[PDB]
C-alpha cells in the first residue's frame, strides 16, 4: 500500500542506501543539499544494527524432523 | 518398560547405521583357474592346471563328485521342485541332476534363461555345486551366471555376479556375505539366469548341480 | 554349429 509515495519522493533512494552503510555525515554533506538530523540518523543506525529479531547425518535428522513438526504471490513475507 | 526395550531391540536404527554410504554397485566373482591363491581354492575345487580329452573330463568329473562328497554334508537336491524357463523335448532337468557327465540338459526359448528351485520347507543351504565345460560345451556354454535369493517367487533379489571365463570343473560355492555369523545362506526360493553364452551363444547346457546343507540292533 | 550371430 505505501510503496508507491515512497517512488514518489526523490531522495529516498540515496539516503536509505547511505543509512544502509552507515556513512559519515561528512560525505552526506558533500553532495546533499538539505539537511539531515544526525539525531534521526545515528538512531535508524541502532534500529538498523538491532539484531534481536557429517552430511549423511542431517539428512536422517533434518528431513525427518522438518515433517515430524509441521503447520500448514508468492511468500513476500520473509 | 520391557515392551518398550524390546521394540528397540527387534529394529536398532541410531546405533546399526553407520554412515550410510553404500557403493551400491553389483559385486562381481571372479572364476578364473589361472591363479593360484587361498580364497579361489576354497571355491575352486577341482584344481588348476592344452584342453583335456572329454574321457578326462568325466574322470575329473567322478573324483569332483568324490572329493565333494567326502566331507561330512547332506545332499538335498531331489528334495526340491524345479521348473526350467522352457524344455526342448530331448532332456529334462533330470539328466542335469542326474549326477552323470554324459548326459546333460538344455534349454529352448527366449535368450534370458532361467532355471527355477523352488524349496518346501526352510531348507538352509550353505554350498552350492555347479559344474561347467567350458571346452565340452563351448557353443552353448553359461558365460554369464546371476543368482537370486529369496522366501518366494514374489520376493526374488539379486545376489551375486559370476563371470565366467575358462572353468572346466566342479564350482563350489559357499555363501558369506549374506551372514557371517552363519556362514550360509537360508531361502525357500533360489533362481538362476543365463542371460548369454560364450562368443554369443543361443542355448545352453547344464552338465551338472547339486545342492549341499548341513546338519547293539537286531537286524 | 547354428547359433548363427546376426
Amino acid at each position: 500500500f505505501v510503496k508507491p509515495y515512497f517512488q514518489e519522493r526523490k531522495h529516498l533512494v540515496n539516503v536509505l542506501l547511505y543509512a544502509m552503510l552507515d556513512l559519515p555525515e561528512e560525505e552526506l554533506k558533500e553532495k546533499i543539499n538539505f539537511n539531515v538530523d544526525m539525531k534521526a540518523l545515528l538512531s535508524l543506525v541502532d534500529t538498523l544494527h538491532d539484531s534481536d529479531i557429517i552430511r549423511h547425518a542431517m539428512l536422517y535428522e533434518h528431513i525427518l524432523n522438518y515433517y515430524i513438526a509441521w503447520v500448514p504471490k508468492s511468500s513476500y513475507i520473509k | 518398560i520391557g515392551i518398550n526395550k524390546v521394540l528397540d531391540h527387534l529394529a536398532p536404527s541410531e546405533l546399526i547405521k553407520p554412515v550410510k554410504s553404500c557403493h551400491n554397485k553389483p559385486s562381481v566373482l571372479v572364476l578364473d583357474d589361472r591363479i593360484v591363491d587361498a580364497a579361489t581354492k576354497d571355491l575352486y575345487v577341482n584344481g588348476f592346471q592344452q584342453n583335456p580329452t572329454p574321457e578326462n573330463l568325466q574322470h575329473m568329473f567322478h573324483q569332483g563328485i568324490e572329493i565333494l562328497d567326502s566331507a561330512r554334508m547332506i545332499n538335498v537336491t531331489h528334495l526340491a521342485l524345479w521348473k526350467p524357463s522352457s524344455f526342448k523335448l530331448g532332456n529334462p532337468v533330470d539328466f542335469a541332476l542326474d549326477d552323470n557327465y554324459d548326459t546333460f540338459w538344455q534349454s529352448d526359448g527366449g535368450q534370458p534363461h532361467q532355471l527355477d528351485i523352488m524349496f518346501s520347507k526352510r531348507m538352509d543351504i550353505c554350498v552350492m555345486a555347479i559344474f561347467f565345460s567350458m571346452i565340452a560345451d563351448e557353443s552353448y556354454a553359461p558365460s554369464l551366471v546371476k543368482v537370486y535369493a529369496g522366501h518366494s517367487p514374489s520376493d526374488a533379489r539379486f545376489y551375486k555376479m559370476l563371470e565366467v571365463r575358462n572353468v572346466n570343473g566342479w564350482v563350489a560355492l559357499r555363501f558369506l556375505d549374506n551372514r557371517e555369523d552363519d556362514q550360509l545362506l537360508k531361502c525357500q526360493f533360489i533362481r538362476l539366469l543365463f542371460p548369454v553364452n560364450h562368443e554369443n551363444g543361443k542355448d545352453t547346457h547344464l552338465r551338472g548341480i547339486r545342492l549341499y546343507v548341513p546338519s547293539a540292533i537286531l537286524r | 554349429l547354428s547359433d548363427i550371430t546376426n
